[PDB]
C-alpha cells in the first residue's frame, strides 16, 4: 500500500485481546487434519490453502520459512511455489 | 512468527485521520464489545470477516511520526523486500560493507565528509536535520550508527537499538578497557548576581543544552518535576533557551537563532548545546545547566571567539541542591546528579562491524594525533561537538554491557522514568505504541 | 506464455549450440571480398551482401547510410628508405615498404637517426642524445602510432619510422610490412565536430590532430640493415635484440622519401534495427568493423562474422520463439575502421541530435577473438557490476571453469585506448560502452598486416569455433541482460570508487593546496553530495512498484542521465570534442587537473597557476552539478544559506 | 468535481475583482524600504518581508538562496564633468552628478567632445567629423547603454556621457538625474559562465563585455552648459531642441573625472514553488525584480506586488477551490536585477543542469505596468498562438474593447533586448519566455531615476488599479492555460515563418552564393525537412489518443525540446553564452550570417570567404538537424542514399 504512486499511511490499528491487556501482535500458525503424518521437512508436494496472496499469516510467514528450499531458480516467487506444491 | 494487526490506511496529505479516529471512536464506544445487542461492529449473520475481524475488540490510534516503514518494524520489511525479490542472503562473516554514518545540519557534514575521504571508504556519511530524525534514519535502514548522550540513548534504547562503544572522558595510560563511571551536571551563576539560591529559582532566566538531553533537561526537570509538580515548566521560569521546545513556550523566546532556525536542535541554533547554552548564561540568561566541565573549557581565553576571550574561570560560580554556594575548582560538592557518558548506539545486527571499524578507525585518527591543523583528527573540532564531545579520549570497549538499562544505570533509568508522563517528543510516543 | 531469464539464457545456449562460424569466416576470406580498403569495390560487394543478409533473416528495418570522406593512399610513385653517405657519390637503399602510414604529411627529408624505444613521454625524456632535427625509429606497442609521431613531433624531429622486433613480435617472417594511421583523436579530419554529408557543401576545415612530419612503417629485415650501420648498445631495461643500436655512425645518415595522395572516397554505413515491445525508441547499439588493409581475416573478419550470427539469433528468437524485447536494438556495420574509426563519428557527430538520451549502451564486437588464455576487458564503469554478473555465468571455451576467478578485477581494468571504436560513443557523445577481448598475454603478432589471413589464425588457434562462441554468448547475454526487464541493469554506485579515488589522490598534495591559500573542502563536500545522490536514488528503487510503468520511468530516466552529465559543459565541442571529464582529452578533464598539480612540487615553473585555480573551479562544480542533478528535484537541493 | 477552462477564468475574475494592489505598491514605497540597491540592509529587509509573506501564503515549499557578486558603487570622492579652458588658467564646473555607470572604468580623460546622437552603428557610419580620441555625448534611448559604449569604444573614442532632452523625455525638471549600466551580455562579469558561490573559490576571471573608456550620466540642465559652448547647428532628421550642437569649441574642451570601487555584496533570490499533482517535476517559472537604485516604484514596485498577489490568488485557488495544475509553478524573486539581471544569470549558470529539459517558460512580470495606451508584447514563437488566445479574452482597462484589435500583430513583435530578464532565460538556457508590458507610444520618462516615487507614477497614469488588475489577468491566464490541461499549449509550427523568413531573405543574395560555386539548394531542403518534421507531429497528435498519458508524454518530450534543439553545439558556452542561432549573440547565429553575406556585394573586402562558408555549413546543418530531431526516430530519417 505504501508504495508509489499509492503513498498510503495506516492511521488506526487494532488490538485483539481483553480490554485489560491489549494485545497488538497475533500469531501466525499452520493448521493440518490429524494424523496425516508429516512434519516441516516432509511438506514438499501437498495441496495447500493459503488464505490470500501477500496476507502475512497466510503467504509470507508460510513461504519464507520454506524459501531457501527451494531449486532454483526462484524467481518469479509463485512459480516456483507453484512447483514446489502439486496444487 | 508474529505479525502486527491489521490495520485501517489513509491518504498521506489529504488525510483525514481525526474524522477516521472520530468516527471509528464513537463506534467503538456504541456498537464494538456487545455494549448494543442490535447492531454489532465485529460481527455479521451472513458474512463474517466484513470491513473488520472478528477476532478485534478494539482500535487504537497509531501515532503521527510513525508510518508504515516505522509500523512493520525493520526484521518484517527485511523479510517480505528479500522474499519479494528472492536474494536469500549467504553472509560471509570476513568482509564487511561500509558503514553509513549519520550526521546533521550541515556543521556535522563537513567534518563527516572529510573523515569520509580521510578514511580509505569504510565511512560514508547520510544525514538529518534533528537528531529524532536520525534515530529514526537508523531504524529503517538509511543509516547505521552515531553517537548520542544518555538521554537519547534512552529513547533508542526504546525503539530497538543497543549501545556498542562508550565515550572516555579522563585521560589514561588503559582508557579504552577501564570503564568510566560518569560526567557531573551542574547549574552555573554568575558571581554578580550573589543572591541566587537552588531553594528559589522561580521567574528567574535559565538555559538549557536542547530538550531530552542528560545534563541540559532530565537531571534539572526531574528535581524540579519533584518539587513543582507540574509538568509544564514555561510557568516556572519566566524565560530560558530550551533548544528542541515548541515554539509558542517562553523557553524560544529567549534563544537567539533567527530567521524561522529559532529553537532548531542542531548547530544552525548558536544557542544549542553546551557553548551555546554558556552563551545564553554570558548574554541573557541567569542560570545555566551544563556538565561541569563547561567552564574550563569556555573560560580562560580557550576559545578564539570574541566572547568568550574576556572571561574568567574564577568569577563564576556553580551552586549545590541545599542552598550553599561553591566555586568551580571543586565540582565534587555542588553536583545534581551522575550522568553517564555519551555512547555509540546501531541495530542489533551491525554490532560487531561497527565495533571492529570503530577501533580500527580509531587507532589511525584517535588522540595521539598531534599536529591537528594540517591533518586530520577525529576528536578535535572548532569548538562545537562535531560528531563527538571535543574532550573525549579515547571509546572504552563494552563487554557484558549493551544494553540501554544496562548501560545507563538504574538511578538514570528511575529518574527519567520520573519523568515518563511529562515528555512530549513523538518519536518516544511511537516507539511505545508497539508495547503491548 | 512469458519467458524469464533462466529460461532465457538456455534458449540462448540452444541456439549458439547449432550455428556454425567458421564457414562464415572462411566465407569473409574469400577471393571476392579478399582486399578491401575503404571505398573499393569489392568493399561495396561485401556491404551489399551484409544488406541482402540482413534482409533474408527479415529484420524489422534495414537501412543503409553513406557519405563522402578523405582518406589518404599510396600514390603511383614509391616511397622509399634509403641510406646516404657523406661521401654523396654512392647511394644505398634498404628497401620499399609495401605497407603506409595514413595521413603522414607527404615530404622527403635526409637526417641522421636516434632510436627512440616506444616514444613514450617517460622513454623520451630519458634519451641520452637529444631528439631535435633528426629522425626517431620506434618499435610498435604501448601505445597508438599517432601518440609515438605526436610526442615526437613534440620534441621537434623530424620523421618517425616503425618496425616490429623478436621479442615483442615473434613470427617466422622478417619481410612482413604492415599498416597505421598516424591522427590523434578520431574521425574524418578535414570535418571536426560536424558531419561529412552533402548538406554541409565541404566547407575548408582541418583538424589539429594531424601532423606535419613523414611516417613509413618498415619491415623487420629493413631495420636489420639500419641497425648494422648504428652504434651504441641499447639499455639492457629495454626487451630487446642485441641487434640495435642507438644512433647512426658519423659517416652515414639515412633518407626517407614519402609521396603519398589524399583521395576523397564513399562510406557505406549500414543498419539494421529489431524493434521493441514497450518502449521502442530507446536502444542499445551494438556495431563491427567492416574493412581492413590486408585480408583482414582476425580484425574485421570476426566482427562481421560475430554481428551477422548474433542478427540471426536474435531475429530467431523474437520471430519464432516469443522473446520480446522491451527496448530495440541496433545491429551496425562500420566501414573506414581502419583510418581512426570514421564511420562510427560521422554516424555520432551526424545524428547527434537524434540519439540524445536515447541510446544508451555500445557493445563493441571488435577483435573479440584473439588468444585463448585471458580475458580482457574494458568498459564505463555503469556496466561493471553487469560485465561481473556475466563472467560468473558463461564457460571458459578451453577449461570448463567459469570466468570469474579474480575477485578484485576492478582494480586491473584499463581504460579505452582511442584506437578502439566504443571511444567516440563513450567520451564525445557520452554513451556508455563495453569492449571485450580473448587476448593473450602477448598482443596479436599482425593485425594491419599482408598476412593475416585465415589459415595462419588457424594455427595460432587451434580450435575456433568454441572460442568465438563463448564470445557470442557474452555479447548476446549483454544484449538481452540489458533489454529483457523493466529495470535497466546500469549501475551507477561504480563512480563512488572513481570519485573516491580521485579525491585521495589530490589529499596527497593538500598541503600544497594549502600554500596557495585554496581549501580542499568544498570538493571534499562535493563528493559527499554525490553518494547521498547514488544512495538516495537507490532507497528510491527500494520504494517504488515493480510492475508499474509511470513510476519506474521517471527513476530510468536519471539513470539514463548520470552518463550525460558528466560532459563537460565548459568547453567547445567543435574544438576539443572528447569532453567527458573521467575518460577524456584536454585540460577539462581530471588527470590533467592532477598532472597540473604534480609541477609545481618540482618548482620548475612550467605550470601555471591560474589555469590550476580554473581548473579546480569547474571540476569541483562539475561533481557538485552532477550531485545536484541526480538527488531529485531542484527545492530538494540541500545548499547551506 | 472537476474544473474545466471556462469555470476557470471565471474563477480567476472573482478572485481579482477582490484584491488591491494600490495598498500593496504604497507598501513597497515605505520609509522602511524606500533605498534599496543591491545588497543594501534594507534590500534584506524587503526579503525577509517576501520570504514571511511567502510562508503565511501557506505554499508548498519555500526557499532562500544566496551567493556573493561583485557591483560597483560609488567613492567617497565625487566625480565630475568640468570645463577646461585652452588659457588652463580658469577652469568652470558644469555639474556634480548624483547618479554613475555601473561597470564603468575609473578614471580621469580630458578632450574635445562630439555629439553622437544615439550611438547607433549607422549613427556613428553618418558623422561628419570623426570620431578618435574624443568624448561622445548620446542620448539615452533605442539601445542599452551597453552598446552605445561598446560602439563609441570601436571607434576609439575617450569617454561616453549620457542625457536625457525635451523631446524624447518630457519633464519638468532640468536637474534630473539617472542611473545605468555599461556591460554588454548580462551576469556578474567576473564569474563568466560558472556561478558564483562559495563552491568555486572565486577565480582570476574577467569577462569580454567590460568596456576601458569612463561612463558617466548627466543631467539636462548639465547639457545646457555644455551645448553654450559648442557650435555648429544639428541635423534636421535628428528629433531634437533648437539647443544642441555638434561640436566644441576650438579654445574649451571637457574633462571628466569618474572615480568607483568595486564592492563586493551578498545576493539573495528568494523562490516559492507550488507542487503538481501529475508530472510534479516540470515547472514554469514566474518571477520579477526587487531592487533599484532610486525608489523605484515603477521599475521593481509593480513586479514585486504582482508576484505576491498572484501568489496569493494561485494559493488560494490551489488550497480552497480546487484547482490542480498538472504541473508544478515557481515562483522567483531576484536581486540585483539593475546590474544586468545577475540573479537570474547566477541561478541559470548554477543549476543547470537540474533544470535541462525540467522548466519550460519563464514569464516575466517586470516593468508590467507603464502606460495606458497600448499592448506590447515580445516572446518566442512558441509562446505566439497561446498569447493570441489571450488576447482575445482580456478586457482592456481604460474600453471595455478586447486586445486583439490587429490580425497581423505577429509582424509587429519585436526580439527582446539584452536589459530584459527574460533574455538569459531564451538565449542562454533555451527556455520559452514571455514579457509583456502596458506601454505608452513614448516610453516612461524616468525609469533608473531618483523621482521615480509612488505620487509620480500616480499622476502620470490617473487609475492604477484597474490597469495591474488587467497585467494580473494576463499572467495568471498564462499559467492557468500552461498548467491545467494534459496538452502543453506550445505552438511549434510558428518557426516556420521563421525559416520562411530567413530562406527568403538569402534567396535574394542567390546569386552572389553562385557565383562562389556554393549552391542554396541543400539549404532549401533543409527548411522542407523542417516542414514535415513539424506536419508529422501535428498528425501524431492527431492520431493520439487525450486520456492516456503515457503516449501523450512521449509526444509531449518533443515539443519541450524543439527550443533545445536550436541551440547551437558548435560554439562554446563560456567564451558565447548566448547561443540560441535565432536570438543570439556572435559569430553563429543567422543575422551575422546575412550581415556577412551582405559586405560581399559592396567589394569593399571587410569580410572573410572562409569564415562564410564555414557559418553556411554549421548553420545548414543546425536547422537540418533539429529537422531530423524532430521527426520520430533515427531509422524514420529518410536522406537521399
Ligand atoms: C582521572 O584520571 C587520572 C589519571 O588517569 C586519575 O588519576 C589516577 O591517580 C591515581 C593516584 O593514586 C593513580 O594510581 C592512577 O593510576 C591514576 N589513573 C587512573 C586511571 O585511575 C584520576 O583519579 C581520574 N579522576 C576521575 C575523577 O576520574
Ligand atoms: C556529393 O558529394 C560528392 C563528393 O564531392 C560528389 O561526388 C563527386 O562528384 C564529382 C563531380 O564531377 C566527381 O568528379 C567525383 O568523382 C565525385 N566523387 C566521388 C567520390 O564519386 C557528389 O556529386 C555530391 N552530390 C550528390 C548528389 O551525390
Ligand atoms: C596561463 O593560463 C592561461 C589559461 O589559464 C593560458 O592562456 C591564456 O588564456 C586566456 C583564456 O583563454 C586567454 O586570454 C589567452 O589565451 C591567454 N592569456 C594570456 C597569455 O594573457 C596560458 O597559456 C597559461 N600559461 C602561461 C605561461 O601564461
Ligand atoms: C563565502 O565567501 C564570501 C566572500 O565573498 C565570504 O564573505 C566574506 O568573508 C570575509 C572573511 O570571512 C569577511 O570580509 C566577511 O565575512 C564577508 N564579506 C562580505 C563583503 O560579505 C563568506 O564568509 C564565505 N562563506 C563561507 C560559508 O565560507
Ligand atoms: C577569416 O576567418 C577566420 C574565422 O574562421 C578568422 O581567423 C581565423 O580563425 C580561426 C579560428 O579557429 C583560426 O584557426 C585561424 O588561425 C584564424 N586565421 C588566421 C590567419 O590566424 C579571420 O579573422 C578571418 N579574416 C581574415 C582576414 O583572415
Ligand atoms: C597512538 O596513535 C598512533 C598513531 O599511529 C599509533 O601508532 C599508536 O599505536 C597509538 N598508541 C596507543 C597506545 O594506542
Ligand atoms: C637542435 O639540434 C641542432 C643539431 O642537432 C643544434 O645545433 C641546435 O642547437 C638544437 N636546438 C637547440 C634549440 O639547441
Ligand atoms: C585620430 O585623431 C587624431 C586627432 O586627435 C589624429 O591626429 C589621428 O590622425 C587620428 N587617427 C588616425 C589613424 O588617423
Ligand atoms: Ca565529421
Ligand atoms: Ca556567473
Ligand atoms: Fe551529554
Amino acid at each position: 500500500a505504501y508504495l508509489a504512486p499509492n503513498n498510503l499511511k495506516p492511521v488506526v490499528a487494532e488490538f485483539y485481546g481483553s480490554k485489560e491487556d491489549p494485545q497488538t501482535f497475533y500469531y501466525a500458525v499452520a493448521v493440518v487434519k490429524k494424523d496425516s503424518g508429516f512434519q516441516m521437512n516432509q511438506l514438499r508436494g501437498k495441496k495447500s490453502c493459503h488464505t490470500g496472496l501477500g496476507r502475512s499469516a497466510g503467504w509470507n510467514i508460510p513461504i519464507g520459512l520454506l524459501y531457501c528450499d527451494l531449486p532454483e531458480p526462484r524467481k518469479p516467487l509463485e512459480k516456483a511455489v507453484a512447483n514446489f506444491f502439486s496444487g | 512468527a508474529q505479525v502486527p494487526s491489521h490495520t485501517v490506511v489513509a491518504r498521506s496529505m489529504g488525510g483525514k485521520e481525526d474524522l477516521i479516529w472520530e468516527l471509528l471512536n464513537q463506534a467503538q464506544e456504541h456498537f464494538g464489545k456487545d455494549k448494543s445487542k442490535e447492531f454489532q461492529l465485529f460481527s455479521s449473520p451472513h458474512g463474517k470477516d466484513l470491513l473488520f475481524k472478528d477476532s478485534a475488540h478494539g482500535f487504537l490510534k497509531v501515532p503521527p511520526r510513525m508510518d508504515a516503514k516505522m509500523y512493520l518494524g525493520y526484521e518484517y520489511v527485511t523479510a517480505i523486500r528479500n522474499l519479494r525479490e528472492g536474494t536469500c542472503p549467504e553472509a560471509p562473516t570476513d568482509e564487511c560493507k561500509p558503514v553509513k554514518w549519520c550526521a546533521l545540519s550541515h556543521h556535522e557534514r563537513l567534518k563527516c565528509d572529510e573523515w569520509s575521504v580521510n578514511s580509505v571508504g569504510k565511512i560514508e556519511c547520510v544525514s538529518a536535520e534533528t537528531t529524532e530524525d536520525c534515530i529514526a534514519k537508523i531504524m529503517n535502514g538509511e543509516a547505521d550508527a552515531m553517537s548520542l548522550d544518555g538521554g537519547f540513548v534512552y529513547i533508542a534504547g526504546k525503539c530497538g537499538l543497543v549501545p556498542v562503544l562508550a565515550e572516555n572522558y579522563n585521560k589514561s595510560d588503559n582508557c579504552e578497557d577501564t570503564p568510566e563511571a560518569g560526567y557531573f551536571a551542574v547549574a552555573v551563576v554568575k558571581k554578580s548576581a550573589s543572591d541566587l539560591t537552588w531553594d528559589n529559582l522561580k521567574g528567574k532566566k535559565s538555559c538549557h543544552t536542547a530538550v531530552g538531553r542528560t545534563a541540559g533537561w532530565n537531571i534539572p526537570m526531574g528535581l524540579l518535576y519533584n518539587k513543582i509538580n507540574h509538568c509544564r515548566f514555561d510557568e516556572f521560569f519566566s524565560e530560558g533557551c530550551a533548544p528542541g521546545s515548541k515554539k509558542d513556550s517562553s523557553l524560544c523566546k529567549l534563544c537567539m537563532g533567527s530567521g524561522l532556525n529559532l529553537c532548531e536542535p542542531n548547530n544552525k541554533e548558536g544557542y544549542y548545546g553546551y557553548t551555546g547554552a554558556f552563551r545564553c548564561l554570558v548574554e541573557k540568561g541567569d542560570v545555566a545547566f551544563v556538565k561541569h566541565q563547561t567552564v574550563p573549557q569556555n573560560t580562560g581565553g580557550k576559545n578564539p571567539d570574541p566572547w568568550a576571550k574576556n572571561l574568567n574561570e574564577k568569577d563564576y560560580e556553580l551552586l549545590c541542591l541545599d542552598g550553599t554556594r561553591k566555586p568551580v575548582e571543586e565540582y565534587a560538592n555542588c553536583h545534581l546528579a551522575r550522568a553517564p557518558n555519551h555512547a555509540v548506539v546501531t541495530r542489533k545486527d551491525k554490532e560487531a562491524c561497527v565495533h571492529k571499524i570503530l577501533r580500527q578507525q580509531q587507532h589511525l585518527f584517535g588522540s595521539n594525533v598531534t599536529d591537528c591543523s594540517g591533518n586530520f583528527c577525529l576528536f578535535r573540532s572548532e569548538t562545537k561537538d562535531l560528531l563527538f564531545r571535543d574532550d573525549t579520549v579515547c571509546l572504552a570497549k563494552l563487554h557484558d554491557r549493551n544494553t540501554y538499562e544496562k548501560y545507563l544505570g538504574e538511578e538514570y533509568v528511575k529518574a527519567v522514568g520520573n519523568l515518563r508522563k511529562c515528555s512530549t517528543s513523538s518519536l518516544l510516543e511511537a516507539c511505545t505504541f508497539r508495547r503491548p | 506464455f512469458r519467458l524469464y531469464w533462466d529460461d532465457l539464457k538456455r534458449k540462448l545456449s540452444e541456439k549458439l549450440d547449432s550455428t556454425d562460424f567458421t564457414s562464415t569466416i572462411k566465407l569473409l576470406n574469400e577471393n571476392s571480398y579478399v582486399p578491401r580498403e575503404a571505398g573499393s569495390q569489392k568493399d561495396e560487394n561485401l556491404a551489399l551482401y551484409v544488406e541482402n543478409q540482413f534482409r533474408e533473416f527479415k529484420l524489422s528495418k534495414v537501412w543503409r547510410d553513406q557519405h563522402f570522406v578523405k582518406i589518404q593512399v599510396k600514390d603511383s610513385a614509391q616511397n622509399s628508405v634509403i641510406i646516404v653517405d657523406k661521401n654523396g657519390r654512392l647511394v644505398y637503399l634498404v628497401e620499399n615498404p609495401g605497407g603506409y602510414v595514413a595521413y603522414s604529411k607527404a615530404a622527403t627529408v635526409t637526417g641522421k637517426l636516434v632510436h627512440a624505444n616506444f616514444g613514450t613521454k617517460k622513454d623520451f625524456e630519458d634519451l641520452y642524445t637529444p631528439v631535435n632535427g633528426s629522425i626517431v625509429i620506434v618499435r610498435a606497442g604501448k601505445i597508438t602510432f599517432a601518440e609515438k609521431v605526436a610526442n615526437a613531433e613534440s620534441l621537434n624531429a623530424i620523421g618517425v619510422l616503425i618496425y616490429m622486433d623478436q621479442t615483442k613480435f615473434p613470427i617466422v617472417n622478417a619481410e612482413l610490412s604492415f599498416f597505421g594511421h598516424a591522427h590523434l583523436g578520431t574521425g574524418d579530419p578535414y570535418t571536426p565536430g560536424f558531419p561529412s554529408f552533402n548538406h554541409t557543401q565541404f566547407p575548408p576545415s582541418r583538424s589539429s590532430g594531424l601532423p606535419n612530419i613523414p611516417v613509413q612503417t618498415i619491415s623487420r629485415a629493413a631495420a636489420e640493415k639500419l641497425f648494422g650501420n648504428m652504434e651504441g648498445d641499447c639499455p639492457s631495461d629495454w626487451k630487446t635484440d642485441s641487434t640495435c643500436r642507438m644512433v647512426t655512425s658519423e659517416s652515414k645518415n639515412v633518407k626517407l622519401t614519402v609521396s603519398n595522395v589524399l583521395k576523397e572516397i564513399k562510406i557505406l554505413n549500414i543498419f539494421g534495427v529489431i524493434k521493441g515491445f514497450v518502449e521502442p525508441d530507446h536502444y542499445v547499439v551494438v556495431g563491427a568493423q567492416r574493412d581492413a588493409w590486408g585480408p583482414g581475416a582476425a580484425k574485421s573478419g570476426v566482427g562481421t562474422a560475430l554481428l551477422l550470427k548474433l542478427a540471426q539469433m536474435f531475429s530467431d528468437m523474437v520471430l519464432k520463439d516469443g522473446f520480446q524485447p522491451s527496448r530495440s536494438i541496433i545491429f551496425a556495420s562500420w566501414s573506414a575502421g581502419d583510418f581512426g574509426s570514421v564511420g562510427a563519428t560521422e554516424w555520432l557527430e551526424g545524428y547527434l541530435s537524434s540519439l540524445h538520451l536515447k541510446a544508451f549502451t555500445y557493445i563493441n564486437l571488435d577483435k573479440a577473438v584473439l588468444g585463448t588464455s585471458n580475458f580482457k576487458v574494458s568498459a564505463s564503469p555503469l556496466l561493471y557490476t553487469l560485465i561481473e554478473k556475466t563472467m560468473q555465468n558463461v564457460k571458459h571455451p578451453v577449461t570448463g571453469q567459469f570466468l570469474y576467478q579474480d575477485s578484485n578485477w576492478a582494480s586491473k581494468v584499463e581504460k579505452l585506448t582511442l584506437d578502439n571504436a566504443a571511444f567516440p560513443f563513450l567520451a564525445y557523445s557520452g554513451i556508455p560502452a563495453v569492449s571485450f577481448c580473448f587476448c593473450e598475454d602477448t598482443d596479436y603478432p599482425y593485425l594491419g598486416t599482408t598476412m593475416d589471413t585465415y589459415k595462419e589464425l588457424i594455427e595460432r588457434i587451434p580450435e575456433l569455433n568454441k572460442v568465438a562462441r563463448a564470445a557470442a554468448e557474452v555479447a548476446g547475454q549483454f544484449v538481452i541482460k540489458l533489454t529483457h526487464d523493466v529495470e535497466l541493469n546500469l549501475d551507477y554506485e561504480r563512480y563512488n570508487s572513481q570519485l573516491l579515488s580521485f579525491v585521495r589522490d589530490l589529499n596527497q598534495y593538500r598541503a600544497d593546496i594549502k600554500e596557495m591559500g585554496l581549501s580542499l573542502q568544498w570538493l571534499y563536500s562535493a563528493r559527499g553530495d554525490f553518494f547521498r545522490a547514488t544512495s538516495r536514488l537507490t532507497t528510491d528503487f527500494g520504494n517504488a512498484e515493480k510492475t508499474d510503468r509511470f513510476v519506474m520511468k521517471k527513476l530510468n530516466d536519471r539513470v539514463m542521465r548520470v552518463e550525460y552529465h558528466f560532459l563537460s559543459p565548459y568547453v567547445s565541442p567543435k574544438e576539443s570534442p572528447f569532453r567527458h571529464v573521467f575518460w577524456g582529452s584536454g585540460s577539462h578533464t581530471l588527470p590533467a587537473l592532477l598532472e597540473n598539480l604534480k609541477l609545481r612540487k618540482q618548482n620548475n615553473g612550467a605550470f601555471n597557476e591560474t589555469l590550476f585555480r580554473n581548473q579546480l573551479a569547474l571540476a569541483t562544480w562539475t561533481i557538485q552539478g552532477a550531485a545536484n542533478a541526480l538527488s531529485g528535484d531542484v527545492w530538494d537541493i540541500d545548499n547551506e544559506f
